[PDB]
């Protein structure tokens, strides 16, 4: 029923303290309403548990985006819209770093360069809610790390022992996709084979099995002639899980840094980004890379302003802008904001968020998106690019292994009547196992030189 | 001799053949434009899948002459 | 609603495409046929040349049209 | 004007001796009419001579041809139908060298397989000759080993000097391909450059495009993913030449064995394969992988004979049968023999040789070959073997790396008028730099599933 932990480590440097307790003294939306002292507990438990990461690796990171940001490798990041403590099992996950790693070898083979592979996992645990109640009338569910998911009000009530089971949570699907990426899993040749599978059962087959064909090629030749790293990330949005999981280390200067030991990369979301907000002041304080959301009403003045107090050492991939702004705004839209942020000098990482500015509830009554908005703002995102000369870095998108009836369209042609058959996500709809490898074949088109 | 007249013939289909292709493409061109304007996607994903089943009595190469076509309508991707 | 009329016009110009490639094929085979049973070479290198050249007017996809309607007739090399 | 030469070793094992003598006490066609005591003095020169090879390489490509023998490698072997002493030069050797490699890569991702090099060079100076009496009333050019091109009677008389002549043009043209196999010449990303200034610049490169991209695409993916042997081979036809060459090393049974080390492996043509005669009894008592030649009066028997006494071990990649049919005939006469050799339980590498069965003399006095015929020989060869379930396992092609107008056809299309432009062969016409490349894109094609 519980487990029980007890209570009853040396200080930072000066300058750090000052100016993590400055970030953390700035306005702060979305935050739970749990006790001070109860979070307070939580985190003390959180500051001496082993990392779900290591500086190293962070570092490591920090290099493989600065080629992205250079225009010499590409970044894929993709997971559940919401991890949920109830589907952190080995097939979950297992289906999860698969479908990444499927999808990676089609971009790389299109994109004919390297793709990092960044996995929503191991972390997803909070949302924010533009309303606290919800339509059924309970407090909003805000994650696992917050409340549950259940519709009633017992379950909705904010937890401060939620940020301890997400960590064990986390810790424990981080072990694993460690293991998994070191594994057969690894291997490209079985990894492609899997997409074979899938051009041989897929209703829109036909479409994809000549790249299918060439890729197979592309890897027996490399074969004839002699011849896996997955990171985590998520939205940091609670800020005492993210202050909890600090660690310090030297930098990529020898000095000692604050890295955020709760994953490789973080982002910021379109309702935390307060310019004076704390969620921006804690990414300025911390080594890891880090994203912000950019959506429709961004000014390329604000985005400009992001970017020299973000990446204000002028570090190739420190900082990724992610574009939403709706397959019908993002031809308009972008093009004013690449080309102010080009002109300042400082080489940030444009990712492309095809999801979460194309969502409308069905009749229904699910919240849903459809695969051609979806296909059409990565498109036009390519298009704001090619004209101006700029590198189209990545894309951020929700996906599952799992065969699910969410995202309206692709080769089943899923329909408003057939979202019923298995709607399983917790949050926003995921493009199931078949529309995420077939929008990674239509983004290897893209890429296509 | 029945060589020369049948490719005297051969000349004719591909003369044919390239009219009707060049016709498709500004066809799809059109539909491409009406609907953008409209404030539509650029691609429509089932109406390709469409296409590219009903060259499928060509065998193995049916899709792929449908992919070319769909190209040389609504252009390379990302592009 | 000029849009279903254009689909409509496209779905024309598949089936009249799709005949005509199916005929060429035919074709295509039978002066194969005539010229093997005669001692002669199952492919001619200049003439597949010519047939490239002449859908280059579709622009980059136009030789690969080409090259496809010349696996339509003649199959796959060392098949 | 003349270097000179004074003349004033262990024997070997009692049974080897036995056996090589008795090999050449053999009968033996097609043989140079100078003095025993002359051909004596020679031999004893070259049989202290650093060797053009090494036993531990002719052990590599038999492990190499043994693959190919199981369907798991592809052979590819070319060059200059004729050496000349004239064109032993360092463009000439470069030009040929970087042809193979180019048509190699080519085949290679065509085949999904690793394709073996084996260069006509180092060697290729002696051919048979049906008339002793040329067109001109001169005593026949039987290659420089033997005697002068030049169409007069000096030049044409039998001069033993030139068995230590073509020692010293072996040694040196092997010396610069080791060189170039292990130079920038090796990379497999500047030989496929090559090939797509090939395809930018042909007549007939709208055929070969797609290919070409295709191969790009798979070397520039290779590259994405964090990611050369030239062997030496000629007609073993003078005998004097080939003993003197011999030497003694331990083979693949830790056994004495005799190597010769003219060459990695040699073939025994046409007119010197008497079942009987001392080329095939020679190419019995020899470590190395040997081929023999078989044209349209080939019998299943008698290829079942040769398979029997020069693969007596049973020993995968030993013995290359070497089909030159005629484009008309293969089809017919092919399937008969490779049925009833695959019914005695050894492995053999089929090879096609497309160029020799398919001759004939132009109008203008030229003897030429048409490129059709010989796609045609290598397409029915390809379709003989489709039928049987058997591996077609290779080439063998007679090129250069110059712009010569010796064969009918290809991309430029070349006529009887144009092949008096520069028809360069010191013997049969080879395909031009363009037309061995064209080749290489259509049997890539024919290689693939
Ligand atoms: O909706 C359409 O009909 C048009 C034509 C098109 C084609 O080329 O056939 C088919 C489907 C769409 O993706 C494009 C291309 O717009
Ligand atoms: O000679 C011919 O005309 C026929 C027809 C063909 C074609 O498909 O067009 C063209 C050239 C040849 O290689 C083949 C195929 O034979
Ligand atoms: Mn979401
Ligand atoms: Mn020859």
């Amino acid at each position: 029923w519980t487990v029980d932990i007890p209570i009853d480590l040396p200080p930072l440097p000066t300058d750090l303290r000052t100016r993590l307790d400055a970030a953390l003294a700035k306005p702060a939306a979305q935050q739970p309403t749990w006790p001070a002292d109860q979070a307070l507990a939580m985190r003390t438990v959180l500051e001496s548990v082993p990392p779900v990461t290591v500086p190293s690796e962070i570092v490591r990171l920090q290099e493989q985006l600065a080629q992205v940001a250079k225009g010499e490798a590409f970044l894929l990041q993709g997971g559940d819209c919401a991890e949920t403590f109830m589907d952190n099992t080995e097939p979950h996950i297992r289906g999860n770093v698969r479908a990444l790693l499927q999808m990676a070898v089609v971009l790389t083979y299109g994109a004919s360069m390297p793709v990092v592979k960044v996995a929503r996992i191991a972390g997803q645990y909070a949302k924010p809610r533009s309303a606290d109640i919800d339509a059924l009338g309970l407090r909003s569910y805000r994650g696992d790390m917050i409340n549950g998911f259940a519709p009633d009000a017992a379950a909705r009530e904010h937890d401060p022992s939620r940020l301890v089971r997400a960590y064990a949570n986390a810790s424990a699907a981080m072990n694993l996709v460690r293991a998994l990426t070191s594994s057969g899993l690894a291997s490209l040749h079985l990894v492609h084979d899997w997409n074979r599978e899938f051009v041989r059962t897929s209703p829109a087959g036909a479409r994809y099995e000549a790249l299918a064909t060439e890729i197979d090629r592309g890897l027996r030749f490399m074969s004839a002639c002699g011849v896996a790293e997955i990171y985590a990330s998520h939205e940091a949005l609670v800020l005492d899980y993210e202050r909890a999981m600090l660690r310090l280390s030297d930098g990529d200067d020898g000095e000692p840094q604050l890295f955020d030991l709760s994953a490789h990369t973080v982002w910021i979301g379109e309702r935390t980004r307060q310019i004076d907000g704390a969620h921006i002041a804690f990414a300025q304080v911390i080594a890891n890379p880090v994203g912000v959301k950019l959506g429709p009403n961004m000014t390329p003045e604000l985005a400009v302003e992001y970017v020299e107090r973000l990446d204000p050492h002028n570090k190739p991939g420190r900082l990724t802008l992610v574009s939403r702004m709706g397959n019908h705004k993002v031809r308009d839209l972008l093009p004013p904001i690449v080309e102010k942020v080009q002109a300042t000098g400082h080489q940030v990482i444009w990712q492309c968020d095809p999801m979460h500015g194309n969502t409308h509830e069905s009749s229904t009554g699910f919240k849903t998106r459809h695969f051609d908005r979806i296909v059409d703002e990565v498109q036009g995102f390519f298009e704001v690019h090619r004209a101006l000369g700029t590198h189209p870095g990545g894309i951020h998108v929700e996906i599952t292994g799992e065969n699910v009836t969410e995202c309206l369209g692709g080769a089943q042609d899923i329909s408003e009547t057939d979202l019923a058959g298995r709607y399983e996500t917790a949050c926003d709809p995921r493009l199931n196992t078949q529309q995420s490898l077939e929008l990674a074949f239509l983004v290897a088109e893209m890429l296509r030189d | 001799p029945e060589i020369d007249t049948l490719r005297e013939e051969i000349d004719r289909l591909d003369a044919e053949i390239l009219a009707l292709v060049k016709r498709r493409a500004e066809v799809s061109k059109a539909i491409g434009k009406a609907r953008m304007a409209s404030g539509g996607t650029r691609l429509v994903h089932s109406r390709e899948m469409k296409v590219i089943e009903r060259y499928s009595e060509l065998g193995p190469d049916g899709k792929d002459l449908a992919i070319l076509l769909l190209r040389l309508g609504r252009g390379r991707l990302g592009h």
